[PDB]
DNA sequence: CACTATTTTCGGCTACTATAAATAAATGTTTTTTTCGCAATAGT
DNA sequence: ACTATTGCGAAAAAAACATTTATTTATAGTAGCCGAAAATAGTG
């Protein structure tokens, strides 16, 4: 058990899930910044890489 | 790729001169040209964002309409600007 | 092997800030402040 | 809803004050756009 699946399971596997999956889930919740002045202007967050 | 495309940029600006010689807001934003940015293309130097441009070099056909109004009046830039 | 066409290769040119130092009526804006309007909010 | 009391918001404006309008020298330095020419490479 401890060989393939260590003793710092909790801090490795939680942070490594944050890097891959959840970082895409944040910019998809705050995509498409917009302004009221110049209404035909937009900027969009398409992806995230660390 | 950026250096060879630079010559194409001024190529459209030559044909503009000789032709002169002769929700709803996002719909047209989709109709605009979509392009990828390569950092070498937009590059700026000292020759950027400054007064002046390249004047069209003059012709002999322009000389005869120049020298005749130059001869009638003393020196009047005003009306000859509308002539050309 | 040799023509024809082209992509360099090389100036050529044309402009163009500068500089000061006048003149000057605009001719911009800035901060600083003050004015004036509207909406902000809540109680009519 | 609508009217009044509120705060800020925007804009004047004031005073200053540097920023524009046309000259002339060049001189060296960029920088853009244009052929001018010259070699080179595809292809006949």
């Amino acid at each position: 058990f401890l060989k393939v699946k260590g003793l710092v399971k909790q801090h490795l596997d939680s942070f490594n899930y944050f890097v891959d999956t959840d970082l895409k889930k944040i910019i998809k919740a705050n995509q498409l910044i917009l302004s009221d002045v110049d209404p035909e202007f937009y900027l969009k967050y398409v992806d995230i890489r660390v | 790729m950026a250096k060879k495309a630079k010559l194409e940029k001024r190529r459209h600006l030559r044909e503009l001169r000789m032709r002169a010689r002769q929700k709803n807001a996002s719909i047209e934003n989709e109709y605009k040209e979509k392009v990828d940015e390569n950092p070498f293309a937009n590059l700026y130097n000292y020759g950027s964002y400054g007064r002046g441009s390249y004047t069209d070099p003059w012709t002999v056909e322009e000389m005869i309409k120049f020298y005749k109004a130059l001869s009638m009046w003393g020196t009047d830039f005003n009306l000859i600007s509308q002539l050309y």
